[PDB]
RNA sequence: UUGAGUGCAGAAGAGGAGAGUGGAAUUCCAUGUGUAGCGGUGAAAUGCGUAGAUAUAUGGAGGAACACCAGUGGCGAAGGCGGCUCUCUGGUCUGUAACUGACGCUGAGGCUCGAAAGCGUGGGGAGCAAACAGGAUUAGAUACCCUGGUAGUCCACGCCGUAAACGAUGAGUGCUAAGUGUUGGAGGGUUUCCGCCCUUCAGUGCUGCAGCAAACGCAUUAAGCACUCCGCCUGGGGAGU
């Protein structure tokens, strides 16, 4: 009964699709865990490479707590 | 390793008559290729220990097959030898 | 003296003391208070009791320059943070910004040793 | 088969308009003159950065699109002649699926 | 052709090496602001500070390790492997069957790999810290406690080849009730399936019949019923001398 992105079929994470990309992530700048989102297996390692390469080029901080 | 284009020349130009993908004859072509590329890159890479466990698996069963086929007839395998440049 | 009148305080906290002081929004310094400047010895400054006097010492000779606004800051976390604000709202000040800025690493170097007691 | 090589490098906000018609080009040239074949490099968006690199926390980000081998050497050599210069910040190279 | 292998179609993955790169945090240096303490303990002391410390903002230098993701999750023959980008490259699973036609398994001697600590040659030191110095505790303390501090920990190239290297359970295959999670698949019912339900493959946990066991316990990942091959044991010390 808990929250996926497999209903709307974005196949591939595009590397720059940052907006859609805010729900995984917090203030303080840090990742839900799976046990929060309830999302999939492979879809989390593939949203955390993801969002990994996104806080390397400025669109995502690593410290967000100002 | 090889890429298919390489791999379905020597698979063809090396069988024996129609729809020979196994027959031992291939398959010692097919590793002897395939050796003598990672011989190449243990020369390269010197400390890749984890694919050279795998050539020796490779030559082993190589030799394997070889052994097979010269308990069935010494004509062809003396043939290959003399053929693919190998048992010294 | 100058009368900036807009700053931002800051406490820093041991185990075993803490200090606080009032700086200016840069913050350049105006005035710090120590739990062993105020006449204490040995554990007691651990206790919440050294840091409203601490405060209250730093907030004397800070608005005697001139001082209405103070923001929060919080740095080492134990005993001394949970009462020095509360004890700095006391002597009239304005505190409208309360933050706990930890220096945090990400494995970086190494701790020492534990202690075998 | 070949590969798909995106670049999407960081260009300045205060440059000037031939500056980066110039820039965009000559990139272009190096990805050409040794056998890569780029298909579609445009510019992409003005942002505003999530925090500096050197006083820069606005930019244009760009994009482009290269097919070629992994046998050909203009892709390293984009790399260093990347790093050498200044109004290139950051680029990243992942391939496309 | 049933075992054993290459087809063609896919899938997952901290598998390995080589080359670059990212930010935070500590330490040092510079600058401004700012005065009498900072640091440590059960309690103190050694120590640093008026040659301006600690603290707070700005930069500059360098090394090491990769915060949340992280899960009885994954990978590998084991030792082990977690930031990111790229080149070479090893291995496993699922379908299917045209193709080879018993080509297998185990394997004394031999070879290769093999945590930390250690040795040689050449680099670098941010922390941490054997040896050592000082203070404290004690009848005494060549320790536990606090302040410092070298070799080392890092990289490249050679050497040694040990561990509580453990699931203290050798390897290959077949057979023998269930229930429940979870990683990766294939098929069917249904379907905005992304959910769900049924069937089936390879791992991976947890609970429990028969059966075994001196007991504890194990139990389709057997310590059950068996076959093939290898290693080892025969009271404790003396002594892995």
């Amino acid at each position: 009964k808990v929250d996926y992105i497999a209903a709307n079929h974005i196949e591939y994470i595009d590397y720059k699709d940052t907006e859609l990309l805010k729900r995984f992530i917090s203030e303080r700048g840090k990742i839900l865990p799976r046990r929060v989102t309830g999302t999939g297996a492979k879809n989390q390692r593939k949203l955390t490479i993801a969002i990994k390469r996104a806080r390397i080029m400025g669109l995502l901080p690593f410290v967000s707590d100002e | 390793a090889i890429s298919q284009e390489r791999k379905n020349e020597i698979i063809k130009e090396y069988a024996r008559h129609e729809g020979d993908t196994g027959s031992p004859e291939v398959q010692i072509a097919v590793l002897t290729e395939d050796i003598n590329q990672l011989n190449e890159h243990a020369r390269t890479h010197k400390k890749d220990h984890h694919s050279y466990r795998g050539l020796m698996k490779k030559i082993g069963h190589r030799r394997n097959l070889l052994a097979y086929l010269r308990k069935t007839d010494i004509q062809r395998y003396r043939e290959l030898i003399q053929r693919l440049g190998l048992r010294r | 003296k100058k009368n900036i009148e807009s700053g931002v305080a800051h406490i820093h906290s041991t185990f075993n003391n803490t200090i606080v002081m009032i700086t200016d929004t840069h913050g350049n310094a105006l005035a710090w208070s120590s739990a062993g400047s105020l006449g204490f010895k040995g554990s007691k400054k651990s206790t919440p009791f050294a840091a409203q006097m601490a405060a209250e010492a730093a907030t004397k000779v800070a608005m005697e320059h001139g001082l209405k606004t103070v923001d929060v800051t919080v740095k080492g976390p134990g005993s001394g943070r949970e009462a020095a604000i509360r004890s700095l709202q006391a002597t009239g000040l304005e505190v409208t910004a309360i933050r706990d800025v930890t220096p945090v690493p990400h494995n970086g170097c190494r701790p020492p040793k534990r202690r075998r007691v | 088969q070949d590969t798909k090589y995106e670049i999407m490098y960081i260009i300045r906000p205060n440059i000037d308009e031939e500056a980066k018609t110039a820039l965009v080009e000559r990139f272009d040239t190096i990805l050409k003159d040794n056998g890569a074949e780029v298909i579609e490099s445009k510019d992409w968006e003005k942002r505003r950065l999530a925090y500096e690199m050197n006083g820069f926390r606005e930019g244009i980000y760009h994009i482009v699109n290269v097919t070629s081998p992994s046998t050909a050497g203009a892709i390293n050599e984009f790399d260093r002649l990347a790093k050498i210069n200044d109004d290139i910040i950051r680029h990243m190279i992942v391939k496309v699926e």
